[PDB]
RNA sequence: UUGAGAAGCUCAGACGAGUAGGCAGGCGUGGAGGUUUGUGACGAAGCCUUGGGCGUGAGCCUGGGUCGAACAGCCUCUAGU
RNA sequence: CUGCCGAAGAGCAGAAACUCAGAUCAGUUUUAAAUGAGAGUU
RNA sequence: UUUCAAUGGCCCGUCCACGGACCAAGGAGUCUAGCAUCUAUGCGAGUGUUUGGGUGAUGAAAACCCAUCCGCGAGGUGGGAACGCCCUGGCGUGCACCAUC
RNA sequence: GUACGUGAAAUUGCUGAAAGCAUUGGAAAUCAGUCUUACCUGGGUGAGAUCAGUAGUCUCUCGAGACUAUGCA
């Protein structure tokens, strides 16, 4: 922790050094779409592969 | 399905029977007055998209099955679950020791390997 | 004595609901399809 | 999965909750030799699984 | 960079990419479908967006309800010339570190774009902004 | 307790479960921070549960903790739980919601219980309206837009479910529903207003107060 | 792992150094191991073999030969024992030559340099 | 219904000459890092072969003969490819 | 190696960005609208 | 595979001419500095450790760290993406960008 | 076998057979792989184990594996 800091605390054996912050927050993207959040709204589902 | 091959013969090179330093495998005519690159009458086919085989039967040898070269034991135990889709090969390095180790455990599997009578002997 | 998933009980829920109106879309379709023959 | 072992079959499970334990983190239990207890088995540790 | 897929090789913005795919196909939203085409997009086509900007941005009518969250497919960056920043709401791809700080000590919350995904879904009550091209 | 309860071994975070009945019978004032740092060790006690068959005893064990807890800080111990379950809910993954979603189930009841409870020894609508409360700073805030909304639909779909459970024979008049009423007047999210009474069984024959 | 710069692993330089090695390097660089009751009663592990030394073969064609080494042929890094030798064509016996690693000395030729170099390389005559 | 290498799977329709020139994906060689609980004196590599197989192809796999000490797949790196 | 696009003999060919059936066009024809095509731009 | 049959089949490259007896091996857009665009990456009103110093007990030409500099940088109108509220459309908000005062 | 590891092609001799670039097939020569032993069902005889209206040991976390006895319903 004093190697590398946190990401809101500076690093204390590196001047000025934060850790890199992430383009996500929660990188699980299957949580995020098979949430109650996300699967209340969208409309419902056409078939998985379709029949010809 | 049926394990259908557009074609059969090879794509020779042009002029590779005329000369014994051109090789036969298959080189595109850059030649920008080449009769056979001009596809006359006669002349030998070239590398189409069109040959391309049925991508449900590509790769499949004459009995349906797909060669899955193993170099080990451990390599026959992974086709368990695919014996009716793959056949075992084993490599030309593999040793004696190995290759009827290798046959006697794919014979459980059953699992159908292409060269399993290969630097043996029988002795029943 | 396994609950069943709470996300589980959710999903039901919605295919029940889903069901719902495919079912209800089912004999009005079919008689509308049926009057739309005659026609 | 499902495994062989010493001519007995096992079933393996890991949960998310052992990931960090690579010890601990697979559970067995052995499989009947009867196979429609087998796959009664494997229904029963299963449940509501995918 | 392109139409069809990113071309970072970055997985999490493959993955942001992934999660927008969902909600653009799965939802009539037009929202949806403009962060998804935005997320292909490449650096110069993203150009960052500025603290004030937004604040200026999202001001003079902001006597309304102003839970809008303002939303940009790119950088929010600092603007150290102005001394108090209001409160705000941004889900951006990044903040820089002096820009995170700002919002959160003086104001509201930084997002990123799948905390926004999980709070509007649909892009309701969203101030979707752009930076200038003008390089 | 609180390094314990997030413990890697099963027996260590349990011993701590079973010291801590007596650490929250205390009959003093407990800080709304020391109850935050409390909920921390406990998320993770239940984080790391490992079998359903556990995971649903140990959600029994943390609900049936409620009614230890002190009366004058009874309501703080369920607030915090609220506020400790929305900042944390979108980090979990999506094996371990359905063990979380059966916590909320039973700390839900939990409230409905405690309320019945105490509804004998005080007029009901003071006990309702005192719980109502709890709710409106907290999952049922307007002003925040941080919480989940996954939870809010869980708690609209179990809310009349563990309110029947409770008193299984007839509930008496009572503002049950009012935390979700005044949310979809006010809120200010659009999804959870358009979707909230699509989901919320809410029955007119017991809300006249 | 070595560590020293003065050392070094270069393949190109231990083989030009061990094949140009002068007879004085040469000597050794042909060493062989002392039978268990010479290495538990001397101390030593391993001596440089010399001419009427006893030694028992322990590797190659003849294994389990003994014999006294008659000559020691450094510039082929080769031993020559008694009676193991070869037939040739016409009936003349050939010696055959060994590494010296590849037999083993059962007795030694005690000259007093031997005890000296015994006791300096922490020995008990 | 199990058919998420979501970079996957699946439905449909149209289309197909090609020099300069542009774009993309692949095959191969020497060396580098990682990896295959990799191959090897019960024979590595190479070479020979009217033996067999795969790929539209670049090419790859293999049987037999010869041989006698090293070699390769996969993920990146590199170039006197 | 295969595939795709593809001339000329400022124009002709693509790429990004935008603005788009609620749009304009056309190696066409009638009259003094018909028909085909989504059209453009820096 | 060889051969036969029927059918088709005019030597290749190069620019008529020029190269070609055959085979093997070697054999030609390379490295480096500058510039411009595009893409990716890190940070972002900043940015760049590697001139040098610190340091490195397993190889120490690496990796790690960093003082002082220094470079480069430093208001309305209409249309309009997106959004909210309504009874296709209307109303409000209106990024980027383009004509406008 | 020192004209010595491996030993390619061009090239040369001898022997054997045939004859006097592509398409498609014939003749001749050659070659690839090709299955039978299993499935179900019934009974008899014994076997054991994941069985015992059964006793113990070790490792993990009540029961989960590994065992050692004893029985063969």
């Amino acid at each position: 922790d004093s190697v590398f800091g946190s990401t809101t605390e500076v690093a204390q054996l590196k001047k000025n050094y934060f850790l890199p912050e992430n383009i996500i927050s929660n990188a699980d993207v299957t949580r995020l779409i098979n949430s109650d959040e996300i699967q209340s709204i969208v409309k419902a589902a056409g078939p998985s592969r379709v029949k010809r | 399905v049926n394990i259908i091959k557009k074609r059969t013969k090879p794509f020779k090179r042009h002029q590779s029977d005329r000369f014994k330093r051109v090789g036969e495998s298959w080189r595109k005519p850059r030649g920008i007055d080449s009769c056979v690159r001009r596809r006359f009458r006669g002349t030998i086919s070239m590398p189409k998209i069109g040959y391309g085989n049925n991508k449900k039967t590509r790769y499949c040898m004459p009995n349906g099955l797909k060669a899955f070269l193993v170099r080990n034991v451990s390599d026959v135990e992974l086709l368990l679950m695919h014996n009716k889709t793959y056949a075992a090969e084993i490599a030309g390095n593999v040793s004696a020791r190995k290759r009827v180790e290798i046959v006697e455990k794919a014979r459980a599997l059953g699992v159908k390997v292409t060269n399993a009578g290969a630097k043996v002997r029988s002795q029943e | 004595s396994i609950f069943a998933p709470e996300s589980l009980l959710k999903k039901t829920k919605a295919q029940k609901q889903s069901r719902e109106q495919i079912v209800a879309a089912a004999a009005e379709k079919k008689s509308a399809r049926q009057k739309k023959r005659e026609l | 999965t499902v495994r062989e072992d010493n001519g007995k079959l096992y079933l393996y499970m890991k949960t998310i909750e052992r990931a960090h334990f690579p010890s601990k983190l697979w559970q067995r239990i052995k499989l009947s030799k009867n196979y429609a207890k087998a796959l009664e088995q494997i229904d029963q540790q299963l449940l509501y699984w995918p | 960079s392109q139409r069809s897929k990113p071309a970072s090789e970055n997985v999490y913005l493959k993955l942001l990419v992934k999660l927008y795919r969902f909600l653009a196909r799965r939802t009539d939203s037009r929202f949806n479908k403009a962060i998804l085409k935005r997320l292909f997009q490449s650096k110069t086509n993203r150009p960052p967006i500025s603290i004030s900007k937004i604040a200026a941005l999202t001001s003079r009518k902001s006597a309304s309800s102003q839970n809008k969250t303002t939303v940009v497919v790119g950088t929010v960056t600092d603007d150290e010339r102005m001394l108090t920043v209001p409160k705000l709401s941004i889900a951006a791809l990044r903040f820089t570190k002096s820009a995170r700080a700002r919002i959160l000590k003086a104001g509201g919350e930084v997002l990123t774009l799948d905390q926004l995904a999980l709070r509007a879904p649909t892009g309701s009550n969203t101030v979707l902004v752009r930076g200038k091209k003008h390089a | 307790f609180i390094k314990k309860l997030a413990a890697n071994d099963r027996k260590t975070r349990d011993k701590a479960l079973e010291s801590l009945q007596r650490f929250l019978s205390q009959k003093k004032k407990f800080e709304r921070l020391d109850f935050l740092k409390l909920w921390k060790g406990l998320f993770y006690c239940m984080w790391m549960a490992d079998k359903p068959l556990y995971q649903q005893k140990l959600s029994d064990n943390l609900a049936a903790l409620v009614p230890i807890v002190w009366i004058d800080n009874r309501i703080l111990f369920q607030s915090t739980f609220w506020e400790t379950m929305g900042r944390e809910w979108t980090g979990i993954d999506i094996l371990r919601t359905d063990k979380f979603y059966l916590l909320m189930r039973r700390f839900c009841a939990a409230a409905f219980r405690d309320i019945q409870t105490r509804s004998k020894t005080a007029l009901l609508d003071k006990v309702v309206a005192e719980y109502n409360q709890m709710w409106m700073d907290g999952p049922f805030n307007t002003e925040n837009l941080a919480f989940p909304n996954g939870i809010l639909f869980h708690l609209a779909d179990i809310w009349t479910e563990e309110l029947r459970k409770v008193y299984p024979e007839d509930v008496p008049k009572a503002d049950w529903y009012l935390p979700f009423d005044s949310t979809i007047k006010s809120s200010h999210n659009v999804v959870l207003r358009k979707t909230l009474p699509k989901r919320l069984d809410r029955v007119s024959e017991y809300t006249k107060d | 792992m070595k560590f020293s710069r003065d050392v070094t692993s270069s393949r190109r330089k231990q083989r030009k150094a061990h094949f140009g090695a002068p007879s004085s390097v040469r000597r050794v660089l042909m060493s062989a191991p002392l039978s268990k009751e010479l290495r538990e009663q001397y101390k030593i592990r391993s001596l440089p073999v010399r001419r009427d030394d006893q030694i028992t073969v322990i590797r190659g064609s003849n294994k389990g030969r003994e014999g006294k080494i008659t000559s020691v042929y450094r510039k082929k890094f080769l031993l020559l024992i008694e009676r193991v030798t070869r037939e040739k064509a016409n009936g003349a016996s050939a010696p055959v030559g060994i590494d010296a690693s590849k037999v083993v000395i059962t007795k030694l030729h005690l000259d007093k340099d031997r005890k000296d170099l015994i006791v300096r390389k922490g020995g008990k005559v």
